[PDB]
Parts: C-alpha cells; sequence; structure tokens
C-alpha cells in the first residue's frame, strides 16, 4: 500500500476570545488509508464529544477529515489535537496556538 | 449461471415456501418475475444490492431478502391460489452491458384440496400397418392422461439414449374438462421412425413422463398411492410385424 | 446526481 | 417519461424460407441497453441478443437486430426462417437515468413459421396401444401446412393441435394431430376437424 | 468563476469484519452536499446542504438506490482487484473513484473526470479529455479490456458532459443563495516578538469561500518567500475557509513586509502591512 502522513493544523472556527464559546478543529489531511485515530484533548484529557466530517480526499487520493468540538477558550487552558495513523509510529499531539 | 428451485412444487393454501434463486457472476441486481400462462412477466421484488430490496409491480404476499450477492430467495407468506403461475429469476451486473440472466423458471401451483393431484397414466400406441405401408415410415404416440397438476415433462428414449430428432411434443396439455377449475390434464407426442428402424426388433421405445406432484412430507392415507413427483413411462419394441 | 450504471473492475 | 415498449406485430403466420422483421419500439429514447428473447409454450426465456447506445447491433446465427437512427426503435430480423424459430420473441429496455433498473418488457410477437410439405399424404391412422390392442389413438398427420386441426368438438373426445417433426436424418418434416375418445361410436374415420 | 460537481467514493475491506465500509460524498464546488455511509443507520443517501434538500423523495430514493448499486459494485471491486494482484483476503485495501465536471463562468462544459485508485495510487482514469483510458499496470490493462468491450468510457461521457453539467447547474440555480457566494475574506495581521532581534508577521485570511485564495509576502516591494510559512488551506468548519501566511523580520524592520490577498470576493487584491 502507498502510505502518507497526517498533516495536521489545531485551531478555532472562530477568533480566539476568551470566555466566549467557540469550536476547537483538529484537521488532519494528506494521508493515506483512511483509518485514524483523531482525539481532541484539554489540559491533556480526552474530550467526550467531538464530531467529525463525512470522509472525502484530495486529487491525489489523500484523505481529509475535520474534527471539531464545542469550546471557551481562556488564557491557560491547554487545547491540543492527537493523532494516531499508521504511518506514524508514535502519536503526532500539535497544541493549539490562537494566533496559528 | 442463474439456479432457480426447485423447478416444480404443489402447495396447500396457507402454506408457506421459499424459491431458491442462486447465481454465481457477482451481479449485483436480483429480481423476481411471476407470468401467469400466456400472460406478461410482472416484477415481484429485486435488489441492488446486498440488504437492499425495492418492490415491483407485485409485492403483495411475497417477501425477499438479499443477505449475500448470490442469493435472492422469494418467500411465498401464505400460499393462495391466486399464486399458482411461473416465477422468474433474473440477475444481471448493473454495469458492464447490464444484461439480464433468467433462470429456468419454477412452476408453482396452489390447491385447497390436495387429493386432486394424480400422476399420469402413459401409453405409447404403434405405429399404423397402413401408414407403414403408405409412406415407409412410423409414428409413435405417446398419451399421457389424467394427470393434475400440468407439471411434466415428457421425453422419447430409444435404446436407452434421449431423442429429439423426428419428436414433436403438444406446446401444451389439454384440460380434459375446460369448464373444471381442477380438470386433470392431458398430453400426447409423437416420434417418428423409417419403416426399416421400427422393424428391427432390437429396437426399444420408450416415452418416459417425469411428474411432479406431492413432496415426500405431504399428508397421504386415500386409497390411491400417493400422487408423489415420479416418473411414468410407456414403451414399445420394434417388430417385424 | 450519480451515475447509475458502473462496470466492475 | 414512463417507458412503453411496444412490438409489432403481434402475432407472426410465415412460411418457411421468408425473412422476417420485428419491431420493437419505446417511449423513453434513455435507455441503457435492449435486449430481445425466445419464450417457447411452457418454457423460460432464452436471451438471443443484447444491443446499447454504444453497440447498437448485435448478430447472431441467422438472427441481427440493430438499435435504428430513429433513438426510440429496435427492429430484430431474421433469416431464411425456419419452424424451429416459432416462438414469442420479447423485447426488454432497461433505464439510463431513472435509478430504478427496472427493466420494461413488450407483450412480444408470436411468430409461426410453418414447414413447407413438399409431398402431402393428409390420412387418419389408427394406432394400437402397444399394452392393449383395445385401446386406441387417431393419428391425421402429412398434411399440408395450409391445413389447421379445429379443437375437442365434443366434451368426449380429445383433438390435440398441429405439432411439426423434424426427421433430420432423412431432412424430413411433417405434420400431426391426434384425437381420441373412450367413446363407443367414435372412429378415426370421422375424428378429425368440424 | 467556474464551478464543479465532485462525487468522492471510498470503499475499504475489513477482513472477517462484515463488509467493506463504503462511503460516498458528493459536492458541489468546496460545498459538500449529499453522503452515503455503509455503516450509517438510515441506509440512505442524505443531505449535507439545505439546497439539496428542496428535492423530493423520488430523488432521494434514485440517489440511494443509485449509491447502493455503486457500494455493491465496489465491493465486488475489492475482491476482483485482490485477484488481479494475487493479495490475501486478510489484508485490509482500498479502492477510490471520483467523478464530476467542470463548468466555466459561463456554465459551459470544461472538462470531465473519473479516475479509480487503489491503495492510494492511480489505477485507472479516464484522460484529460475523455476519449481514452490511462492504465497503471497488467492488473488495471485487464479492467481497461472489460471497460473498452463495455463502452464504459462512452457511457461515462455521456453523463459527464451531459447529466453531470445538467445536474450541477440545477443545483447552482435551487443553491444559488450560498453556491453562488462570495464570501470576501476577513483579514487581519498579528505581530509577535520572536528574540532579540526578530519579530513575526501573521497576516490572516477568514471566512471566505470559495477556498481558492492567494496569499503572498513582498519586502521591498519585491515577491518574499525567505523565511515564510504558509498554511494549507482549511475548512472553519461552517462553511467557510481560513489560511494564513507569516515571515519572520528583523526587529524595527516590519512596515517593509506587505501582505497580499486575492480572492474572487474582493473587487481588488488587499495589501496589508503593520499598523502599530
Ligand atoms: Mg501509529
Amino acid at each position: 500500500m502507498i502510505q502518507r502522513t497526517p498533516k495536521i493544523q489545531v485551531y478555532s472556527r472562530h477568533p480566539a476570545e476568551n470566555g466566549k464559546s467557540n469550536f476547537l478543529n483538529c484537521y488532519v489531511s494528506g494521508f493515506h488509508p483512511s483509518d485514524i485515530e483523531v482525539d481532541l484533548l484539554k489540559n491533556g484529557e480526552r474530550i467526550e464529544k467531538v464530531e467529525h466530517s463525512d470522509l472525502s480526499f484530495s486529487k491525489d487520493w489523500s484523505f481529509y477529515l475535520l474534527y471539531y468540538t464545542e469550546f471557551t477558550p481562556t488564557e491557560k487552558d491547554e487545547y491540543a489535537c492527537r493523532v494516531n495513523h499508521v504511518t506514524l509510529s508514535q502519536p503526532c499531539i500539535v497544541k493549539w496556538d490562537r494566533d496559528m | 449461471g442463474v439456479t432457480q428451485t426447485p423447478k416444480f412444487q404443489v402447495l396447500k393454501t396457507g402454506q408457506s415456501m421459499t424459491l431458491q434463486c442462486a447465481q454465481d457472476m457477482n451481479h449485483e441486481y436480483m429480481s423476481w418475475y411471476r407470468q401467469d400462462p400466456g400472460m406478461g412477466l410482472r416484477l415481484i421484488h429485486y435488489s441492488v444490492a446486498i440488504q437492499t430490496t425495492d418492490q415491483g409491480e407485485v409485492p403483495n404476499g411475497y417477501n425477499v431478502s438479499r443477505s449475500t450477492i448470490e442469493d435472492f430467495p422469494l418467500r411465498l407468506l401464505s400460499a393462495a391460489p391466486s399464486q399458482t403461475s411461473v416465477y422468474f429469476c433474473a440477475s444481471s451486473y448493473l454495469g458492464n452491458t447490464g444484461e439480464l440472466f433468467f433462470g429456468e423458471g419454477s412452476r408453482l401451483t396452489v390447491l385447497e384440496d390436495l387429493k386432486n393431484v394424480f400422476p399420469p397414466e402413459v401409453a405409447v400406441f404403434e405405429p399404423s400397418e397402413a401408414e407403414i405401408s403408405h409412406t415407409q415410415k412410423a409414428t409413435l404416440v405417446c398419451l399421457a392422461t389424467g394427470f393434475y397438476p400440468d407439471h411434466v415433462e415428457l421425453s422419447w428414449w430409444v435404446n436407452g439414449k434421449e431423442v429429439h430428432s423426428g419428436v414433436c411434443t403438444d406446446p401444451q396439455p389439454l384440460k380434459e374438462q375446460p369448464a373444471l377449475n381442477d380438470s386433470r390434464y392431458a398430453l400426447s407426442s409423437r416420434l417418428r421412425v423409417s419403416a426399416t428402424f421400427w422393424q428391427d426388433p432390437r429396437n426399444h421405445f420408450r416415452c418416459q413422463v417425469q411428474f411432479y406432484g406431492l413432496s415426500e412430507n405431504d399428508e397421504w392415507t386415500q386409497d390411491r398411492a400417493k400422487p408423489v413427483t415420479q416418473i411414468v413411462s410407456a414403451e414399445a419394441w420394434g417388430r417385424a410385424d | 446526481s450519480l451515475l447509475m450504471w458502473i462496470t466492475q473492475c | 417519461m414512463k417507458q412503453e415498449v411496444t412490438q409489432i406485430p403481434a402475432a407472426l403466420s410465415v412460411p418457411e424460407g421468408e425473412n422476417l422483421v420485428l419491431n420493437c419500439s419505446f417511449t423513453d429514447s434513455a435507455i441503457y441497453n435492449l435486449q430481445w428473447f425466445r419464450q417457447d409454450p411452457g418454457k423460460g426465456l432464452t436471451s438471443l441478443l443484447l444491443i446499447t447506445p454504444w453497440q447498437r447491433e448485435q448478430t447472431s446465427g441467422r438472427l441481427n437486430a440493430s438499435l435504428d437512427k430513429s433513438s426510440g426503435s429496435s427492429t430484430l430480423y431474421i433469416a431464411a426462417s425456419q419452424p424451429g424459430d416459432s416462438a414469442t420473441y420479447l423485447c426488454a429496455v432497461r433505464p439510463l437515468l431513472d435509478g430504478t433498473y427496472i427493466p420494461t418488457f413488450g407483450r412480444g410477437t408470436s411468430l409461426i413459421v410453418h414447414p413447407y410439405i413438399q409431398n402431402p399424404d393428409p390420412a387418419v391412422y389408427q394406432l394400437r396401444d402397444s399394452k392393449s390392442s383395445d385401446k386406441s389413438v387417431c393419428l391425421f398427420t402429412d398434411f399440408d401446412s395450409q391445413t389447421n386441426v379445429s379443437q375437442s368438438k365434443d366434451s368426449d373426445v380429445y383433438i390435440t393441435d398441429k405439432c411439426v417433426l423434424d426427421m433430420r436424418s432423412m431432412d424430413f418434416k411433417s405434420n400431426s394431430a391426434v384425437a381420441w375418445s373412450n367413446k363407443s361410436d367414435f372412429a378415426c374415420a370421422n375424428a378429425f376437424n368440424n | 468563476g467556474s464551478h464543479s460537481m465532485r462525487y468522492f467514493f471510498t470503499s475499504v475491506s475489513r477482513p472477517g469484519r462484515g463488509e467493506p465500509r463504503f462511503i460516498a460524498v458528493g459536492y458541489v464546488d468546496d460545498t459538500q452536499f449529499v453522503r452515503f455511509d455503509s455503516d450509517a443507520a438510515s441506509q440512505r443517501m442524505e443531505p449535507r446542504a439545505p439546497w439539496i434538500e428542496q428535492e423530493g423523495p423520488e430523488y432521494w430514493d434514485g440517489e440511494t438506490r443509485k449509491v447502493k448499486a455503486h457500494s455493491q459494485t465496489h465491493r465486488v471491486d475489492l475482491g476482483t482487484l485482490r485477484g488481479y494482484y494475487n493479495q490475501s483476503e486478510a489484508g485490509s485495501h482500498t479502492v477510490q473513484r471520483m467523478y464530476g465536471c467542470d463548468v466555466g463562468s459561463d456554465w459551459r462544459f470544461l472538462r470531465g473526470y473519473h479516475q479509480y485508485a487503489y491503495d492510494g495510487k492511480d489505477y485507472i482514469a479516464l484522460k484529460e479529455d475523455l476519449r481514452s483510458w490511462t492504465a497503471a499496470d497488467m492488473a488495471a490493462q485487464t479492467t481497461k479490456h472489460k471497460w473498452e468491450a463495455a463502452h464504459v468510457a462512452e457511457q461515462l461521457r455521456a453523463y459527464l458532459e451531459g447529466t453531470c453539467v445538467e445536474w450541477l447547474r440545477r443545483y447552482l440555480e435551487n443553491g444559488k443563495e450560498t453556491l453562488q457566494r462570495t464570501d470576501a475574506p476577513k483579514t487581519h495581521m498579528t505581530h509577535h516578538a520572536v528574540s532579540d532581534h526578530e519579530a513575526t508577521l501573521r497576516c490572516w485570511a477568514l471566512s471566505f469561500y470559495p477556498a481558492e485564495i492567494t496569499l503572498t509576502w513582498q519586502r521591498d516591494g519585491e515577491d518574499q518567500t525567505q523565511d515564510t510559512e504558509l498554511v494549507e488551506t482549511r475548512p472553519a468548519g461552517d462553511g467557510t475557509f481560513q489560511k494564513w501566511a507569516a515571515v519572520v523580520v528583523p526587529s524595527g524592520q516590519e512596515q517593509r513586509y506587505t501582505c497580499h490577498v486575492q480572492h474572487e470576493g474582493l473587487p481588488k487584491p488587499l495589501t496589508l502591512r503593520w499598523e502599530p
């Protein structure tokens, strides 16, 4: 099988404003095969209610998915996205930065 | 190809029954039809995929399932006399040429009273000396009478081998009593051979009639022999005269 | 609207 | 747009050797295919030919079908017709766009190709049961194809339709009908027709 | 601007774990409008954009039956390819299919597509003009010959150049309020002190639709690529997209850099410069 490693971006749906509800996104793309494990984390703890988009792919056959959950950013709470895939020997954790 | 079973069946009113249909061509599409004698094909149900079924023109009284790509059974929930018909299964690819492939058919007869089921009595009538002297040919006639339902397959066997040449069988059997719903039937066939072949005493002519009647588990306590599926035949041997 | 007929590979 | 398939002629009775043309017209040009079948009495359907908008013609022996330029009709040609061709010819089309995949069948063309009886010798013979010389049937044979046998004119006298047999080894065909009755006054001399 | 309708099909074998997974998704431009998932409970093709819900029961019944036929065909293909490549039934494989059509600003057909992949690699595809097949290897050659014998290419083109374009136009019209919308990007620039001698400028483009956009940096009026980072365009999760471009600049030289934004929703390209 021709397998590709997931590109990962973690970000909010709307501009982050401390104390205001928003949505935390984790966009995984450029990967193959489709089987993938994506968790949104809050201070290292797995967020329970996380939804995702319908599986689709790009011109080069690589898949992409958007995982999301409601959240209220704060000055100190740390959010992150954890991804595991067959191409990743070690799970990848990408921290959420409000300006990225 | 497409394999349907059973080819023939007699049911009692209220009986359930499942017709089987299998294909080994990975056809996504499978379907069932019923066709009353002399009428057109009417779609009962069809399926474009596993666990997907759709109603045709006449789904009432029938259930289907598509658990696997190969099989598409038809279930008669509660047999009724109105369900007496010839059932056909057809499958195809939902691509390629979409060509339909039909099974051989299943003749079903639903009856209120199985006592009306009778096997045929078979007789072979020998060639006339007048035919032989006038034409130098010899026609044997096979007559199958008194059978019900009209589920028979008549074949000629000459010296242990089935023959098709020189043979013609009535396209349909005639009702001995047209106004009676459960009238028994009659069917005839002819096998014509040269006078020389008929005059040879070693030649053995056998008219075989495969009758399809009651199944092994059907009730039967009548004085006459249970009219089960069986072969009734008659024979004649050639003769110098 | 989807294609209706698809041929197996 | 509901598909409707019409076949003309509905019935066809011809002498053998004649070239035949059967028509199958349909109201919805959006078809994926058109398939011809033959069905003999009390038997199943045999597929004959399959044509499509991208493979508009197909040949099989003396049969050839084509999907006409008039994007709504197919013609089936049967060259040098033979009595073996006798059957109901059915045509069906499948939908290109309705998402049902359901074929639509025509009512069919009932074809009877009559054998050419070069030397008729119409006669009714009496045949005896091989097991009991008391029982007999009447055989009306060797009559030309212009003759047809009338059905059971009496409740206790049975007469069958005509039937054509082909003695292939000696290239000989003949017509016959059978009659019988368990009557005392019944005789083969006056058993057939009226 | 140009438009497109695309259908994406993914079928994954799941050795001894039931039927293969089959997922189908349809897009018009960058807007998903339908989906089908063999594992979902509905077993129906489902709406994912508001405008498609105006189609009646006949449309949904037909799309559902078609996608189910598609699922079955792909399920058979998984077994066939495994066979072609003499692979085991214990291994999980993937088949993907994409087909669709593009129309210009005038909504006239530009090009169509029908591509197929096995395990992430091109297997067989229709060429750019749709008039011939491209086969990756001998297994694909086997499929190619089966397809040329059944005139599959001509069957597909009738759809890609007709039906496909007709439905795309219908959808564009029915969903004009959102499909023919043009959400210009909301832009802004941020600044971060990276070190004793460096500062980062981030140029944002947000809530824009369609996804096509161009963000570039210039220094002293010249295209700037050194010490820059540009992220892949990403979905906001509300139907719009986001993207940013950043550059590391020497502390104090921020105003010598400019970010330029080009998007269909902008009558004119925007230029952003750091205003402290
Ligand atoms: Mg891993």
